């Protein structure tokens, strides 16, 4: 969670997309 | 900055960063 918000859609860190 | 929320969504901008590269 802090750690990295995703690891399925395309993030890196503090992305989450909103939107791509 | 703590992650999401004080950067405001982390909007991808527009391929690869904590809130986007100048790609």
């Amino acid at each position: 969670l802090e750690a990295i918000p995703c690891s399925i859609p395309p993030c890196f860190a503090f992305n989450k997309p909103f939107v791509f | 900055a703590v992650g999401i929320g004080a950067l405001f969504l982390g909007f991808l901008g527009a391929a690869g960063s904590t809130m986007g590269a100048r790609s």
